[PDB]
């Protein structure tokens, strides 16, 4: 078993991110209001994904997760490009974080079937994962919608373990 | 992509678009009290200045002490077994009973499920009707659909927030508490009277501030929680949790509730239970050691 937490901006591609892998299928956007968590069999490994809508006005509720989170999904919106600085301060706030410093991150440049997407050179540079220390990164460009990248960026937490 | 999925057996995909159904319902919930949200702050800080200073400094103390309450599903362990409760690594409501149907009922005019028979996930949450047996005729209906009731013990009771089903009781952890709907008196009685106004997420507490009882006899829910905000100890009233319409606030989480991985503590009661000093002793260190916390708390 691996514990994920999926966190990032919202309009990001969260929710779709786990429910292709658990239904492989496109659901409908249901507005996060809480949190979703789904456990998908890949590779003889359990992943139990938790897709928190949005702690950023709720970190200490998830600080009880936080010792046992062993991998860290975030989802950046690669077409957004009027916020992409924005998920890097959220980013660095969940980097911060004592209690998630020896879980790995595996940051997804959603949403590149969109024109205007940036590729994930781009985004790790305005994310700025190539200044981090000590921690266990990678980036991975998906499409949440067709499915590409998903299972790349799950092989990866897999050779984590 | 395609090629590497394995699949999803119809039961699981069940499981998956109730949860989904679910999810919606509570959407639903959350954008009635966004709609509303005016209204119900200017009604709950009429209530505060009804009762006693910056009311807005008092109900946000209010709205904190509901948040940061504790979520309580009371058991009776000398009427059930909970170690095949346990050993059923899941929580389940009733719908896994002739009861069913008026809660079908229930939740349907309460939760206005009428308003999602349009969504892509309705077959999956509607029983289309009870047959003899009182079971679900829909062999779509998933049990998932529906949530899981619980109390909201802001006070901390001795037995947990709703004792008059037991004297043991589940501690669910604090992230299971944003994905709960919350009403003053429990669904199923005349006090709430199947008014959906009386519903509230976990980010609008100040609906259920302006809506829980005020009673002048008994256990007094305004009180209480105006007197706590207040830093004010005192012992809660001894029907705390006892008795259906307004001795609790009834929880209703919207998801599934997985043993032991939404679950803090277990409160094993000693005096009411089905097992021996020895036995619980034995079952209380054997999961405690197994998870390596302090989940089984025998008391
Ligand atoms: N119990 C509480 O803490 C609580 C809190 C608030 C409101 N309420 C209200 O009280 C009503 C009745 O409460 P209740 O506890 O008497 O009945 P219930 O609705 O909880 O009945 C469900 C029964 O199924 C059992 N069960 C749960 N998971 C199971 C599993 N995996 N396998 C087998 N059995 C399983 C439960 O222990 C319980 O005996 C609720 O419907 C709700 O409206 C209850
Ligand atoms: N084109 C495209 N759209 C996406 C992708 N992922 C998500 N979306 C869209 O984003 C919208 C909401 O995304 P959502 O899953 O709610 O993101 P979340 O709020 O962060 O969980 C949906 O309407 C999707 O159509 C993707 O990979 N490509
Ligand atoms: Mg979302």
């Amino acid at each position: 078993e691996m514990r994920i937490l999926m966190v990032g901006l919202d309009a990001a591609g969260k929710t779709t991110i786990l429910y292709k892998l658990k239904l492989g299928e496109i659901v409908t956007t249901i507005p996060t209001i809480g949190f979703n968590v789904e456990t998908v069999e890949y590779k003889n490994i359990s992943f139990t994904v938790w897709d928190v809508g949005g702690l950023d006005k709720i970190r200490p509720l998830w600080r009880h997760y936080f010792q046992n989170t062993q991998g860290l999904i975030f989802v950046v919106d690669s077409n957004d490009r009027e916020r992409v600085n924005e998920a890097r301060e959220e980013l660095m706030r969940m980097l911060a974080e004592d209690e998630l410093r020896d879980a790995v991150l595996l940051v997804f440049a959603n949403k590149q079937d969109l024109p205007n997407a940036m590729n994930a050179a781009e985004i790790t540079d305005k994310l700025g994962l190539h200044s981090l220390r000590h921690r266990n990164w990678y980036i991975q460009a998906t499409c949440a919608t067709s499915g590409d990248g998903l299972y790349e960026g799950l092989d990866w937490l897999s050779n984590q373990l | 992509f395609d090629e590497v999925f394995c699949g999803l057996s119809n039961e699981e995909r069940k499981k998956v678009y109730g949860r989904l159904f679910g999810k919606q319902v509570l959407a639903h919930i959350h954008s009635r009290c966004q709609r509303d949200a005016d209204i119900i702050r200017e009604k709950a800080l009429r209530r505060i200045s009804r009762e006693c200073i910056d009311c807005a400094l008092l109900l946000n103390k209010m709205v904190d002490i509901l948040q940061n309450a504790r979520l309580t599903i009371n058991f009776n362990a000398a009427k059930i077994d909970f170690v095949s409760l346990l050993k059923n690594k899941e929580y389940l409501n009733s719908y896994a009973p002739a009861y069913n149907v008026g809660r079908d009922s229930v939740e349907t005019k309460a939760f206005e499920l009428e308003k999602l028979a349009d969504s892509p996930y309705a077959p999956y949450g509607q029983t289309g009707g009870f047959s003899v047996a009182y079971t679900p005729n829909s062999r779509t209906f998933s049990t998932t659909s529906r949530p899981i009731y619980a109390a909201l013990d802001f006070l901390n009771g001795e037995n947990g927030g709703a004792s008059a089903y037991g004297k043991s009781f589940f501690e669910l952890n604090d992230n299971v508490k944003t994905n709960c709907t919350f009403s003053p008196f429990d669904i199923y009685g005349h006090r709430f009277g199947l008014d959906t106004s009386k519903l509230s997420t976990f980010w609008h507490m100040e609906n259920l501030i302006a809506s829980c009882q005020n009673d002048f006899f008994g256990y007094n829910c305004f009180k209480s929680l105006v007197k706590m905000a207040k830093d004010e100890k005192f012992l809660a009233h001894s029907n705390y949790g006892k008795g259906y319409e307004g001795n609790y606030i009834d929880a209703h989480i919207h998801g599934d509730v997985c043993l032991f991985r939404d679950i803090k503590h277990v409160y094993l009661s000693l005096q009411e239970n089905s097992y021996s000093k020895s036995q619980l002793y034995d079952y209380a260190k054997q999961i405690n050691q197994a998870l390596n916390r302090d989940c089984i708390i025998l008391y």
